[PDB]
């Protein structure tokens, strides 16, 4: 739509993901209008993982999809467990911040 | 906003 299709692929690497997630408040469109939804964003990057090697990955973007599969809905608990059963080939889509 | 660690050491 006009979100960014990062990808955290690992291929046979010890660097961890390096990254934190946590709930928000997205803005989505309705019949009724503008709502505020519950969302995932991203917390933090840790220095040294992969996220933050990409340099596309940033501080308060929101989680969008993960490996194809829509998070709206689901609890950080869900989307946390979709991210680390992933976590080799780790695809997220996001919405930057800015 | 509680948080939580996608792999992290």
């Amino acid at each position: 739509e006009t979100h960014r299709r990062v990808r955290l692929l690992k291929h046979g690497s010890d660097k961890p993901l390096g990254f934190y997630i946590r709930d928000g408040t997205s803005v989505r469109v309705t019949a009724s209008g503008l709502e505020k939804q519950p969302g995932i964003f991203i917390s933090r990057l840790v220095p040294g993982g992969l996220a933050e090697s990409t340099g596309l990955l940033a501080v308060n973007d929101e989680v969008i999809e993960v490996n194809g599969i829509e998070v709206a809905g689901k609890t950080l608990d869900q989307v946390t467990d979709m991210m680390v059963a992933n976590s080799s080939n780790l695809i997220i889509t996001v919405k930057p911040a800015n | 906003h509680r948080e939580m660690a996608v792999d992290c050491p």
